[PDB]
């Protein structure tokens, strides 16, 4: 449940694959969700700075 | 994508309006039957409102019958009788309310059925002498009554 | 101007009927509606130039 | 030969309830990016027991 | 015939019932990778019930994904894995419940995409022992674990 | 044990061999010694 939630939570699709850890079967599952865009940019970070 | 599919649309009603004319011109509308060979769906097919031209059979086996006009047969051109406005259910109905007397805007004439959309066709305009249209200002005036 | 619809019966109606597809018996589901409408509240009128 | 067994598991899928009406995008939560380095403001941590 | 239009049919439903088996023969399940290749649309039409064998690749890019045989297809046939007994969503779904040992009778194991209803097909039974398969009396007794 | 289902993690054919780790002999001999693949898990009935 917590991991189910916490893959949406970071990147907002649940994308299993035939070779993961805890997946014997190998299922292929690429449920995608949409979010729209997940991530603000920054091209300059808070903590850059000079002089 | 898999399990959840997003959101996506099913159909696409686009409701138009229907053609103007001119109040301060008066109207002669007569019914038609219908030329059963050609294809009167894909003229009635799209939402946007047009009114494309028809042509009678002055002679021959089918005569009385109208038939949408092509811009290169001679016969066709020297016997155009009316518009059609805006539209009319073909499938359920084989007679036609062919207008032989209005005041349609140039905008709404499209003469192929696959022309574009709310645009004057050029060809129209390029043909408009022997087809007895007088354009004034943005409008088609007309009356094939002689 | 509006499209002459009532939106509560159109709900209904957009389902289709049949719909026995992949599993070649009927599945179970539940179905959830909603109105949207939307407009366009920024294109404002002059309100001012009747005061002058 | 006598044995034991214990089956356990679920159905389920995490569900996103909102969306855009107007277009179909997604706006509630989001990601950033802010501090390039700030694990030099931390303090270090102890390491595991491999007992 | 153009006003009044007669009963017409618009739409027709066939319900039916799953593929039986046997009691006594127990059945043996695994779920498997299918292969986006194959038209899966194509074998889930027809609501008349029916089973397939699938086969599984041996190595590759799409090793374990899964794919109905042909009978032309030697490396299809080395390696047979089951059969899908009943109707699956294609489009909602890349994962199918392949049935590995069960017994299924002689009516229902169709190997065409247009195959009959019902009936024997008789490609399978004409190689039925490189399959691994024995009908015994009316029915595929398989098992695919050894 | 004549007919059961068994992990590739836990069939070591050799006491040296290491263990939790697939070994690749009895792989290269699944289909002489009978051992059908189709997962991890094999499968055997040498009863049959």
């Amino acid at each position: 449940r917590r991991w189910l939630t916490w893959q949406v939570m970071r990147t907002g699709r649940i994308t299993i694959q035939p070779n993961d850890p805890y997946n014997p079967n190998g299922l292929k599952y690429v449920i995608d969700y949409g979010v729209t865009d997940i991530e603000l940019p920054l091209p300059q970070k808070f903590d850059a700075k000079d002089g | 994508m898999d399990k959840v599919k997003l959101f996506q649309t099913i159909g696409r009603v686009e409701y138009w309006e229907r053609v103007p004319r001119l109040h301060a011109y008066g109207v002669f509308a007569l019914p038609f039957p219908m030329d059963p060979d050609v294809n009167w769906a894909q003229w009635f097919t799209g939402p946007h409102p047009r009114a494309f031209l028809v042509s009678i059979h002055k002679y021959g086996p089918k005569a009385g019958h109208v038939y949408p006009t092509n811009l290169t047969d001679e016969d066709a051109l020297l016997n155009v009788i009316g518009m059609v406005l805006d539209g009319h259910d073909y499938e359920n109905d084989p007679n036609v309310t062919v207008t032989l007397k209005a005041a349609v805007p140039i905008e709404y004439v499209q003469q192929d059925p696959q022309a574009p959309a709310l645009q004057p066709h050029q060809a129209v305009l390029d043909a408009a002498e022997v087809l007895k249209l007088k354009v004034i200002k943005g409008h088609y005036f007309f009356d094939y009554t002689r | 101007m509006r499209v002459p619809i009532n939106i509560n019966n159109a709900l209904a109606r957009v389902r289709d009927p049949l719909s026995i597809g992949g599993l070649k018996f009927p599945t179970t589901k539940e179905i959830q509606e909603a109105v949207a409408a939307i407009a366009d509240k920024f294109n404002q009128e002059n309100d001012l130039v009747d005061r002058f | 030969p006598p044995y034991y067994a214990i089956i356990a598991g679920f159905h389920g899928l995490p569900q996103l309830s909102g969306y855009n009406t107007e277009d179909f995008s997604f706006h509630r939560f989001k990601w950033l990016k802010y501090a390039n380095n700030v694990q030099s403001y931390l303090p270090p941590f102890p390491p595991k027991v491999e007992l």
